[PDB]
């Protein structure tokens, strides 16, 4: 089906690989080459997911846990029930992620629109990226990947963290930290904001831009603009992953003590050393 | 029997077909693959008299 | 009964007194895990719980 | 490909805004001003500022609460100065001593806390009656007092999670590198708070805000050449850049929002946030005191093989005790 | 007594409930835009059947 | 669009394929089958 | 009993069915795979005999 | 009863059933398999008298 | 939408259907507590 | 009392009816299903006086 | 919109509806009560 | 008295009060049933004189 | 909106609907209490 | 949308895969249950 | 069968076969080059008699 | 697209490069068997 | 065979193979640099005869 | 933009220069094998 306005705008062009060969859609959703690349990882990633449960000692959703391999592996492939099967799965997950990222590029290319959307979805890949194979690569083993499972890579990060003892001291992640709290803030703000004025009490007639600007600029002391809360969202949103990527870089390659003891350098200027 | 092809267009059929088979076969290979009795690149060559095969414990 | 009766005549493996062709493995879920019955199953494997604080 | 990034040609207006809409009681505080820097990222303009008398006594009453944290600080090394900006991140001003529970704790062990604490949360529910106040006399929607009460019932739960625990002594030491030791403590102290399925829905709302802005901030800015921004105007009267903005993600992801509920999505995932997380903290402690054992009940917990295996007679020997009180003498040995 | 419900389970499913009423919700209002949908087979509404389409009154100026 | 005589002669090539296709995996089952049997 | 495929497009329908008859598929195989008694792969050659069976009530 | 056809198109309630039929018969089958008594895949051999029981008072 | 004689012809085959489907249902009980019963 | 059919519509209200009686009942079976005495699935065949119950005052 | 009379229509079968689910649901809690009874 | 539904529509109250009666049913209902007293699916069929109850003043 | 003469007969239907709930809960506490006396 | 003779001629097909498709399940379930029967 | 370039222009799809038969050449190495008995970079000169067999 | 005669033209050259590469794999498969065999 | 650049742009595929040749031999370098018998920046001056290699079948 | 004369002219270079680095890169794995048999 489509939108009372959508047909007009379903023309050929805009592809980055196949031409009008898989220039098409099905139901709501734009194929394309990396519609079809897509579709492949995905299903081949999710049925080694499902393979990876059946072998595994429990079907219950929460528990089911495809681990990497054991850090002796190095950057071998391990046995497939020894981990490489957790490999295969980050190849596919890769495949899909960049397949998802670049089939956006060609969506935005066929509306006219510019190429936000792909290079803010670039920053979560970055992310993951960085842990299933930078870090790891940098660590000299695949087997530092987070395990795919709801609840066990939840214990991952548990244990990562008490890595360094104190994760919280960790310079990067409190930045990252804070881009994600000021994120929210900012998403509720904005979220409000523009409600109210489309939403106000019966009896009112719908507000304006120049009431949202009055009303932000007593909250803040300033006034940011339409423009600006957005691309202050994406600066805040796509800003805490990629200092989230750094926060996890650093931690392992090329730090290995406790964090607490990384602000020793701040105790020791010279002013008051 | 072929008017299917006038219900849906063959070249992407074709496609979603391929890729269909494409996924299924490597899927079977790598489960083959996890498998011990059919871990044929590091036991391929035992007969199947040396063939592992799995039963439960007896915990008689 | 960790293992299945061995023929001693052939080397071959009997389950439930009949032969099998191959070596016969005895079967798990990957490394051996199994899932937590219960709190009280848990706990049964941890040390006693700890004694009252001294004021 | 222009980015719209930043702005490369700003325009001043002589008279301004700034000078608001119809206001009525209170009083605009302040003349308007332009900054260049703010003009290059968003609207140039910094300027007025409205209280009124709930404004005014918020910021009393946070002042004294900043006040006595700070002195307090100052105060525990030694009225130091230099020590008090050299070690200001470890500073705290912290809750009083758990053998007191609900009863008023000595001055220096917890009664500043307790009153900076009062003086905090009276700022915080005096700056909730402004923000109230102002959005009815603009004329606005309640959405933003709503949303700022689910920030404020998070900050609450630190006050009634330790009252229904029954000690001050719970509560979160102001202080930077403090409150992040209690943060870790807290986890520790009710066995992991991973498994409380609130915290997890609340990360799993955190997360999806920046899922969301990220995803909004990039849309709107795509379609911000054919006038995407101007939203209400998007919403009122619907051009091409919002059709744009809904095909894009029906196409992508085979379903979307408009222009106006986008922001419906966007209010609801920052406000579950906050209450999700207010009643994980209230359940903690309350309700479950182990939360990786109320995972395994529930069924959370993947299984590990084993790491150590105890006998019988080690089961009994390492067992501790729990923690006790200090020792409160220096004992001599020598017979 | 319960010895397998607990309130913190029972929380966990108000909050489902809840939670799924609210995307039923958010549904509706997604579709007061572009709806009902054109198909060959006639009008189509998916699910939930959006909420109208909403005018906005705009003011009488001063 | 296509004719029924595209139509019918296209069904005539997918068809052989698909049979052919199906011919080939069972040689292939037929070989491993005699190397190592799953029943 | 045609007149269904005046209430639904043929189309749609086998899209749905395939789809559907996939995932059930791909569901059991798994399932049956997962199980003690029938992981056909590692123990298929066992007859009906020697195969596992769950343990019973006392 | 028929005017309910009336109210609610049957294109629709029949699209909706089958994905409540669908869903509902999953779900029981699951709890049924996650269950001792009813685990059939490994114990479906087993006599009515030997399935597993859980436990009575004392 | 329908006609009241289209609804009344449907609901014809809707009932049917749904009586057959009950009975198929309730051979499966049969089926079912004659291999192990419940209660 | 019929006109509450004019005060509200019978097609949304049969459908928040049809809701409000599924959830509650999978709501009242799982509880059951979560007891000692009434987890029938493990434990039905037992005779009313085999069934489970909680302690008394000592 | 309802007429009255379509109103006052439709309530007949809601309240044989609701009849026949109570007496099913009675039915269904005696024999739940001669197997198990809760008091 | 009838008045009240000049200044409130019956539509939004009456929806707001069965919602409001459901939310306190089943706040009852499980503050109960996570009671000692009266967690009635498990205890339900002991006699009154048997049923929990609460501790007395312990002469402390 | 309505006018005072319907808000009259909603009234009537709504106190004497909110009687019949207390009776109803009158007899459930009244059965709770023979089984179960709180104080 | 299809005529009903368009509906008639592809319920034939239909019913005729679907019963191909049940035989072929019929006969892999029995090769099964030969070989390892689930009750 | 040349009439298959009729539905799917060859520019428009080499670089699609040659893309997975390289990704697919690729795997299909790595798997072999970390298996005990095809870690050819460490005993590819063992000779097959002495080279491991992953026997139970 | 092009033409049949070209598609003819064009099938020539890709039938013959995949002869060529499945030849070379050949022999690449057949010194691996001799240094060392999989079965 | 040459018709196949009228079909690609020089200018692009040799980027694109210049591209690819360098990553592969980059990647085989780094297999080479990582194994132990080839890692030839610390071991490179053994004879062939010292040069280690992984284990036998035992 | 491209001619079969220039197409002719670039695939001379284009085969040229692969063959040229293939011969080359034979000589180092000559060397190679020399310095250290990885069969
Ligand atoms: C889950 C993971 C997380 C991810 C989790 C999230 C998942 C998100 C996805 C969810 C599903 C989305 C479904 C959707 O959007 O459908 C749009 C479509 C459009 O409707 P329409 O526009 O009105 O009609 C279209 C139709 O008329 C024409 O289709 P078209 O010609 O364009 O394309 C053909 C199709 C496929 O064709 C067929 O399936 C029929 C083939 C002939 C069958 C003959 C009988 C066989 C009998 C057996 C004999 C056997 C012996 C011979 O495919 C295409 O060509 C399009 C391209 C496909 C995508 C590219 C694929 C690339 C290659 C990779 C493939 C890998 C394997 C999938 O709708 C419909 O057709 C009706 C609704 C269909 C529902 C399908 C899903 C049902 C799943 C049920 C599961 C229930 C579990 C409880
Ligand atoms: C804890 C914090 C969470 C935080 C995260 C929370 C995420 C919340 C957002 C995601 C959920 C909304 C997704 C959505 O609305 O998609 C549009 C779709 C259909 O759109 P439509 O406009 O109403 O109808 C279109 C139709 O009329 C004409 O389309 P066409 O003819 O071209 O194609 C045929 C349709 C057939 O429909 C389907 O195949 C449905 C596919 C599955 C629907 C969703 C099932 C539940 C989630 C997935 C479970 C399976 C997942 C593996 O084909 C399509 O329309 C395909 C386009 C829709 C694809 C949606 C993919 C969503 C994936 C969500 C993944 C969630 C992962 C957790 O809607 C629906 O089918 C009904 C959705 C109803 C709301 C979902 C919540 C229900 C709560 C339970 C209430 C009681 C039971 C309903
Ligand atoms: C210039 C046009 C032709 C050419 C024309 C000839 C001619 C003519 C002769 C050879 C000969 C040879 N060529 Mg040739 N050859 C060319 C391209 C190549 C390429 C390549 C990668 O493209 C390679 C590897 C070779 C390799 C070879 C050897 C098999 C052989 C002599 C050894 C040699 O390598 O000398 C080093 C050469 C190269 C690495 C590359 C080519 C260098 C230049 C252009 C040619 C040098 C020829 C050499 C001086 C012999 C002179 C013979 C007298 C004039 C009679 N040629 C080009 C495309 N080649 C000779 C032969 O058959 O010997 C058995 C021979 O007589
Ligand atoms: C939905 C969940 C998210 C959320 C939302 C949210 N927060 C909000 C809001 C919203 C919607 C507001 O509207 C409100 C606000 O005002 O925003 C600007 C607020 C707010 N969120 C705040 C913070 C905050 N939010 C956080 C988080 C979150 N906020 C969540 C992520 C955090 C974190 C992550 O830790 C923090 C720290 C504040 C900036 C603000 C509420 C401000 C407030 O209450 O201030 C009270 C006043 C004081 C503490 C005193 C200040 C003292 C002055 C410096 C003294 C100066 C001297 C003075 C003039 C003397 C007096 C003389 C008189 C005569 C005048
Ligand atoms: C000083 O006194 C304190 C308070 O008792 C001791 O700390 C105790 O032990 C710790 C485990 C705990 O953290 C803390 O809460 C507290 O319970 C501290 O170790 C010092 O101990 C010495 O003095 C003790 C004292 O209480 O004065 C003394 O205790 C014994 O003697 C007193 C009378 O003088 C008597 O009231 C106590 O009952 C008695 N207790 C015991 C266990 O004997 C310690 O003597 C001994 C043998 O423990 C002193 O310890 C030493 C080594 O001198
Ligand atoms: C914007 C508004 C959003 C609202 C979302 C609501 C979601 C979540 C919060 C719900 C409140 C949770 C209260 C938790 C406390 C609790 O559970 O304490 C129970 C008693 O039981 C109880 O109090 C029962 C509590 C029932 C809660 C209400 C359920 C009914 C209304 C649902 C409405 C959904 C739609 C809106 C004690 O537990 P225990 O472990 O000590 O018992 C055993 C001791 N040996
Ligand atoms: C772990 O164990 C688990 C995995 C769990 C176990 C379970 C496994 C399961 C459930 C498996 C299910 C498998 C399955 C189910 O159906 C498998 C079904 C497979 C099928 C259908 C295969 C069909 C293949 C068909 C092919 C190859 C066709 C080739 C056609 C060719 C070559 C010609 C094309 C025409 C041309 C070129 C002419 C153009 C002319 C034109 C245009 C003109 O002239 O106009
Ligand atoms: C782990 O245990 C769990 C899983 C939990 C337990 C639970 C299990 C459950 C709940 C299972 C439910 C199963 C189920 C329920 O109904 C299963 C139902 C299955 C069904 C119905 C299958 C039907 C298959 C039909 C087929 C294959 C038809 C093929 C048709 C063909 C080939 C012809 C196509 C048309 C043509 C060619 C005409 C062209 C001409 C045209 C157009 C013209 O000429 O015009
Ligand atoms: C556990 O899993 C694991 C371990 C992985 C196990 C499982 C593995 C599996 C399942 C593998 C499957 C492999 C497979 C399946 O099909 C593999 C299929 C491979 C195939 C198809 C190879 C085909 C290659 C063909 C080539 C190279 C052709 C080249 C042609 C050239 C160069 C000429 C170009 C044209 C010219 C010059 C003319 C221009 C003229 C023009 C324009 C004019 O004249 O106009
Ligand atoms: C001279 O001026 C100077 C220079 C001193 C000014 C400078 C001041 C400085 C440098 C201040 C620095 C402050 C810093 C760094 C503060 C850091 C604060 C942080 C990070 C706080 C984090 C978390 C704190 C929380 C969550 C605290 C919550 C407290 C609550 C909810 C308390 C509630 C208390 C109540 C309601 C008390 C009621 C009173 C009664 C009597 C009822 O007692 C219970
Ligand atoms: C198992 C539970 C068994 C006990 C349940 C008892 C429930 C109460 C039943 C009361 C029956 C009679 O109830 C009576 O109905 C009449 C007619 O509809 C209502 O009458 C109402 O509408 C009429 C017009 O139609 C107005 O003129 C009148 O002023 C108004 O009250 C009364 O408000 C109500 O008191
Ligand atoms: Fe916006």
């Amino acid at each position: 089906a489509m939108l009372s306005f959508e047909k007009k705008y379903r023309v050929r062009g805009g592809t980055l690989i196949g031409g009008d060969l898989f220039d098409f859609w099905f139901g709501p959703f734009y194929v394309g080459f990396f519609g079809v690349t897509t579709i492949f990882f995905v299903t081949l990633g999710t049925l080694l997911c499902v393979w990876g449960a059946a072998m595994g000692p429990t079907w219950n959703l929460w528990q089911i846990n495809i681990a990497p391999p054991d850090l002796k592996y190095g950057l071998g492939l391990a046995p497939l029930r020894e981990g490489g099967l957790w490999q295969i799965i980050t190849l596919c997950a890769l495949g899909a992620f960049g397949s998802w990222a670049l089939r956006q590029a060609e969506i935005a290319r066929k509306l006219g629109m510019g190429m936000h959307i792909p290079w803010a979805y670039g920053g979560a890949i970055l992310a993951y990226t960085t842990l299933v194979v930078i870090r790891p690569f940098l660590l000299g083993a695949w087997g530092h990947g987070f395990p795919y499972g709801i609840f066990s890579h939840l214990d991952w990060v548990s244990n990562v963290g008490y890595q360094y003892l104190h994760f919280h001291y960790n310079p990067a992640h409190m930045i990252a930290v804070t881009f994600f709290f000021t994120n929210c803030l900012a998403l509720a703000m904005h979220g409000s904001l523009i409600l109210s004025v489309t939403n106000p009490p019966k009896g009112t007639p719908t507000g304006t831009s120049e009431q949202e600007n009055v009303f932000f600029r007593d909250l803040l002391g300033y006034s940011i603009g339409a423009i600006g809360i957005h691309r202050l969202g994406l600066f805040l949103a796509v800003g805490a992953a990629v200092w989230s990527a750094i926060c996890i870089v650093i931690s392992g390659p090329f730090w290995t003590q406790g964090w607490p003891e990384w602000w020793n350098w701040w105790l020791n200027l010279p002013i008051w050393k | 029997m072929h008017r299917i092809w006038l219900m849906y267009d063959p070249r992407r059929v074709m496609v979603a077909l391929v890729g269909f088979l494409a996924v299924l076969a490597l899927v079977i290979h790598f489960v083959l693959l996890s498998s011990q009795r059919y871990s044929w690149i590091e036991n391929g060559t035992l007969g199947a008299d040396q063939a592992p095969v799995g039963a439960s414990a007896p915990a008689a | 009964p960790t293992a299945w009766p061995v023929d001693p005549t052939t080397g071959q493996t009997l389950i439930n007194g009949r032969p099998v062709v191959g070596r016969v493995f005895i079967m798990r879920k990957t490394d051996g895990t199994v899932k937590y019955p219960n709190v009280a199953d848990v706990v049964a494997h941890e040390a006693l719980a700890p004694l009252p604080p001294v004021v | 490909e222009y980015q719209n990034l930043f702005t490369r040609v700003q325009v001043r207006t002589v008279p301004e805004p700034g000078i608001p809409i119809d206001e009525s009681t209170g009083t605009r505080y302040g003349t308007g001003t332009f900054s260049y820097l703010a003009g290059k990222f968003g609207d140039a303009q910094i300027g007025p500022i409205y209280l009124g008398w709930a404004g005014v006594l918020s910021l009393i009453f946070g002042f004294i609460a900043i006040e006595i944290i700070g002195l307090n600080m100052w105060a525990s090394v030694g009225w130091d100065p230099v020590e008090f900006i050299r070690q200001l991140p470890w500073l705290a001003l912290e809750p009083p001593p758990p053998q007191y529970g609900l009863r008023v704790p000595p001055l220096n062990q917890g009664g500043w806390y307790l009153m900076a604490g009062f003086f905090l949360t009276v700022s915080i529910i005096l700056w909730w009656i402004r923000i109230y106040r102002r959005a009815r006399a603009l004329q606005m929607g309640s959405h933003l007092p709503w949303a700022f009460a689910s920030a404020i019932f998070l900050y609450s739960t630190f006050f009634f999670q330790p009252l229904l625990v029954g000690s001050w002594s719970e509560m979160v030491p102001f202080g930077i590198f403090p409150h992040l030791d209690w943060t870790s403590a807290f986890s520790i102290r009710y066995g992991n708070l991973y498994y409380n399925p609130f915290h997890a829905l609340s990360i799993a709302f955190l997360y999806g805000s920046a899922v969301l802005f990220a995803m909004h901030g990039a849309t709107i800015l795509a379609v911000a050449r054919m006038g995407g921004e101007r939203e209400i105007e998007q919403i009122t009267d619907r051009g091409t850049a919002a059709e744009r903005s809904m095909l894009f993600w029906r196409w992508c992801m085979g379903f979307n929002a408009t222009m106006e509920s986008i922001h419906r999505w966007a209010w609801w995932f920052a406000v579950l946030t906050t209450f999700t997380g207010g009643i994980g903290i209230l359940l903690t402690g309350t309700v479950v005191d182990n939360w990786y054992l109320w995972g395994v009940k529930h069924g959370l917990v993947a299984p590990y093989p084993a790491q150590n295996q105890l006998t019988p007679e080690q089961q009994d020997l390492l067992r501790g005790r729990y923690q006790g009180t200090a020792p409160d003498s220096f004992p001599s040995y020598v017979v | 007594m319960m010895e397998y419900i607990d309130g913190a389970q029972i929380a966990l499913y108000a909050f489902w409930l809840f939670f799924f009423g609210l995307i039923i919700y958010l549904r509706r209002e997604d579709k007061r835009e572009g709806y009902p949908l054109e198909s060959p087979q006639g009008p189509r509404d998916g699910w939930p059947k959006g909420a109208p389409k909403k005018t906005y009154v705009h003011r009488d100026h001063g | 669009g296509m004719t029924e005589e595209e139509a019918r002669r296209f069904h005539g090539y997918m068809v052989t394929g698909t049979l052919g296709y199906v011919v080939v995996a069972s040689v292939a089952h037929f070989l491993a089958w005699s190397w190592r049997p799953w029943f």
